[PDB]
């Protein structure tokens, strides 16, 4: 089957910039190539067919070109609502093959996270399990390092991170980091700290609480 | 018909204009490749718009020809009056063009001076010279093709004026000797419709007139000013 | 004008098989060019196979023998059956129409339009389980200025998905509901947090409403400030 390679995999671009997404086919497919746009949580819709034809309703900013093996997708002037993953797909063989996809994200000014830590609730402590949640609201760029310390011991293996998609209005992310200990271990220690390192922070910010205080 | 797209990806007849664009989501282009998969469940409603010839008013007097060009619709009905055929540009044509002598014949693409061209109608100056005068003097009675966006277009004639004008006047484009004893096909035929209930069978009838998959195919006999015609008609009797 | 409607979501243990249906209606063919593609969580698109209006099947290299595509023209329903399910086949399965839609330069082109709504298929050993909903109570350690942050921890549920509303839908702005994370236990978990006027803590009630249809669970958890 025909292998389609897309380049690059991820892309961050400021609004109004120009973005070039390459698709390279394994063998000659002439111009039997489509471009789908996929917004997260929704099915993809085609935006360009036959290498270079704009599907109905698609802004003239998008444009496709290329024949044979090298194909590009070009958004002349990026717009806030153009965030998505873009896929190329050859229709030369009856066995259809896709590209790996190109997720595009809105670049913007560096923003610092506001860090909030929540000790576990008394109800969950009754269950025998304790979850500490550290929260980073509304920051950019995505890269952020969260490190839990408990009684000055560096934790590893007991924490899971989850991150939102870009926000529709302000283009920021939010992250949560959940540290999971047994009730027996949580009742053992005193100082639960969450240390956040981010480009928009001059120093690594540390949020801390002592168990049992409110 | 064997392989509509050849081994090289291209349509098998390169004198056929192939500018198709299914932008209105009617699926007429898939029907081009799977025509016995046509969904016929809408046909009882579409065909109910056409009135039988017995509904029409009796004609009288001498017969003249149709130069009015009124806002007519629905070429799928036999009583549709068309305009006289001319030259149409290949950019608006999707598929083979058939004209009817009454027998079917295909008009390939040419340049504007009639020289044959062979690029599936991708040149903006390729045309299909359909100009018609009624035989034996002329070439054919009328033609039928499909345009880019997927509408059955048809031309020919001109049709006949059989007397009267207004609400229930029959502008005859076929054999209407039921309503006017001189309204024969040779005098008034303007395309594939041989009677109010028969149209000429040809390889793309089921695509241009899909709500006639219904019809029974009869070997019929046409006389056009002497030259005897033996052709297949698809008739709706039952 | 054609519509594709796929069947509801499916939970399957490893090793078994699933049959996703895709019914087409309101069009000009009795059977359509039906093609199948899936996409794992956060992952790319993967084409599986398709079937022509005259029921000729094609399959992708890595799925042959495992996937079978069938049709039934009486209901105009296409079926996709994948066998020997593994955890990695957890994906959303789409069906689409791959019919011809443009001819030019003597060539004709096909693409995916319209699409079905999708079918989620989870392949795990886990058994259906409703969530435990715990408050993330506001405090001095979550205020920052005139704002205050609170939320709900939605823990130990299976399968996906869960919905979470606040004050029965009256609170929608400033809400971040984090994508679920599959825990080692095989149970999912997420957190839903909201930012509010701090001067409303103690007078305005905040409730998160967590719904988990797979287990007929609807939880209303009151989130009140830590008072000691
Ligand atoms: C198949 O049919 C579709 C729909 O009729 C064609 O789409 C049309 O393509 C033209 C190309 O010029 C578009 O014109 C453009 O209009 C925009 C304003 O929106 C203008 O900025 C451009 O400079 C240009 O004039 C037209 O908008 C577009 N129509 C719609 C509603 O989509 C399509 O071209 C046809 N396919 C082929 C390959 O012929
Ligand atoms: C394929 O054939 C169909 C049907 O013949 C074409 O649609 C027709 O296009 C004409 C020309 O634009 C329309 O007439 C015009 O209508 C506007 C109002 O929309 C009016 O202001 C004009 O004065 C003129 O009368 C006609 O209404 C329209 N009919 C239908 C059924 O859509 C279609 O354009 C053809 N497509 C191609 C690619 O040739
Ligand atoms: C075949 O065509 C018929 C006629 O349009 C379609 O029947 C309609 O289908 C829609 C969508 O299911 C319904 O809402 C209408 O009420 C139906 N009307 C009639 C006339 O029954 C039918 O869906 C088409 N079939 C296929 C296989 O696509
Ligand atoms: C076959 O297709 C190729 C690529 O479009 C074309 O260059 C060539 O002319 C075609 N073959 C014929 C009929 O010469
Ligand atoms: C297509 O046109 C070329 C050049 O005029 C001709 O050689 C060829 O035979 C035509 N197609 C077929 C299949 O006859
Ligand atoms: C064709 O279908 C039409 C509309 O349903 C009906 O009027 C006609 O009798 C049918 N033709 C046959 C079966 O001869
Ligand atoms: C054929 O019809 C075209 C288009 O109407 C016209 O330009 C041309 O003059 C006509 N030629 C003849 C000989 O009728
Ligand atoms: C289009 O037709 C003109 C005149 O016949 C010819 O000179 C030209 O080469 C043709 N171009 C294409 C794209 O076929
Ligand atoms: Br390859
Ligand atoms: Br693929
Ligand atoms: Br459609
Ligand atoms: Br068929
Ligand atoms: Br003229
Ligand atoms: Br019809
Ligand atoms: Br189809």
């Amino acid at each position: 089957d025909i292998q389609m390679t897309q380049s690059p995999s991820s892309l961050s671009a400021s609004v109004g910039d120009r973005v070039t997404i390459t698709c390279r086919a394994g063998q000659n497919i002439n111009n039997y190539l489509n471009w789908y746009q996929q917004k997260p949580g929704k099915a993809p819709k085609v935006l360009i067919y036959a290498a270079s034809n704009l599907q109905s309703g698609v802004p003239s900013r998008f444009s496709g070109s290329g024949s044979g093996t090298d194909f590009t997708l070009t958004i002349s002037s990026l717009q806030p609502e153009d965030f998505a993953t873009y896929y190329c797909q050859q229709s030369h063989s009856t066995v259809r093959t896709f590209g790996q996809g190109t997720k595009v994200e809105i670049k913007r000014t560096v923003a610092a996270p506001s860090v909030f830590i929540f000790p576990p609730s008394d109800e969950q402590l009754k269950s025998g399990t304790a979850s500490v949640v550290c929260l980073l609201n509304n920051f950019y760029p995505r890269e952020a390092k969260v490190q839990w310390k408990v009684d000055n011991a560096l934790q590893s293996g007991n924490s899971q991170e989850s991150v939102t998609e870009q926000d529709s209005k302000d283009s920021t992310y939010s992250l949560s980091s959940t540290l999971t200990l047994s009730k027996a271990d949580y009742e053992k220690h005193k100082v639960y700290a969450c240390e956040v390192t981010h480009q928009g922070l001059s120093s690594p910010v540390t949020k801390s609480f002592n168990r049992g205080e409110c | 018909r064997v392989q509509l797209i050849n081994t090289n990806g291209s349509w098998h007849i390169n004198r056929t204009a192939l500018n198709c664009n299914d932008s209105l989501h009617t699926g007429f282009l898939a029907a081009l490749f799977y025509t016995h998969k046509f969904n016929a469940s809408g046909c009882p409603e579409r065909m109910a718009h056409c009135r039988p010839i017995d509904e029409f008013a009796q004609g009288w007097g001498p017969i003249t020809y149709a130069e009015g060009h009124g806002s007519d619709q629905r070429p799928y009905c036999w009583h549709y009056a068309p305009r006289q055929c001319g030259t149409i540009p290949a950019s608006q044509v999707c598929g083979p063009v058939y004209c009817f002598t009454p027998s079917p014949v295909v008009v390939g693409t040419t340049d504007r001076f009639g020289a044959p061209t062979y690029t599936w109608g991708e040149n903006e100056t390729d045309v299909l010279i359909l100009n018609n005068t009624r035989p034996p003097q002329g070439n054919w009675f009328g033609c039928t093709w499909m345009n880019s966006t997927g509408f059955t277009k048809t031309c020919g004639g001109p049709p006949c004026n059989i007397g009267g004008v207004g609400n229930n006047t029959l502008t005859c484009p076929t054999d209407c000797f039921r309503k006017h004893p001189e309204a024969t096909y040779t005098k008034c035929g303007s395309g594939p419709w041989l009677t109010p209930r028969c149209l000429v069978d040809y390889p793309y009838r089921l695509w241009h007139y899909p709500c006639t998959v219904n019809f029974t195919i009869f070997k019929v006999r046409m006389y056009v000013g002497g030259v005897e015609h033996r052709l297949n008609a698809a008739c709706n009797i039952g | 004008q054609v519509q594709l409607v796929q069947s509801g979501a499916e939970v399957k243990k490893p090793g078994s098989s699933v049959k996703v249906s895709c019914k087409a209606s309101g069009g000009t063919l009795n059977s359509y060019e039906i093609t199948w593609v899936r996409q794992a969580p956060g992952q790319g698109l993967e084409w599986m196979g398709g079937i022509t209006p005259i029921f000729e099947t094609t399959y992708a290299q890595k799925f042959q023998g495992r996937v079978t595509i069938t049709a039934d023209e009486s209901t105009s329903t296409t079926y996709m059956e994948l066998s020997s399910l593994r955890p990695e086949d957890t994906a959303v399965y789409y069906c689409a129409r791959d019919g011809v839609r443009y001819c030019g330069g003597g060539r004709c082109y096909n693409w995916f339009d319209p699409w079905g709504q999708g079918t989620l298929v989870t392949v795990s050993s886990a058994s259906t389980k409703g969530p435990s909903v715990f408050p993330l109570a506001p405090s001095s350690k979550s205020t920052s200025g005139g704002t205050a942050a609170l939320g709900c921890l939605v823990k130990d549920y299976f399968p996906e998905p869960v919905t979470v509303s606040w004050n029965s839908g009256a609170l929608t702005s400033g809400v971040h509901t984090f994508p679920a994370v599959l825990q080692s236990s095989g149970l999912y978990s997420l957190s839903s947090v909201v930012t509010v006027p701090s001067s409303s803590l103690g007078t305005q009630t905040y409730i998160c409403n967590v719904n988990h249809k797979p287990s007929n669970t609807k939880v209303d958890k009151r989130v009140e400030p830590k008072s000691c």
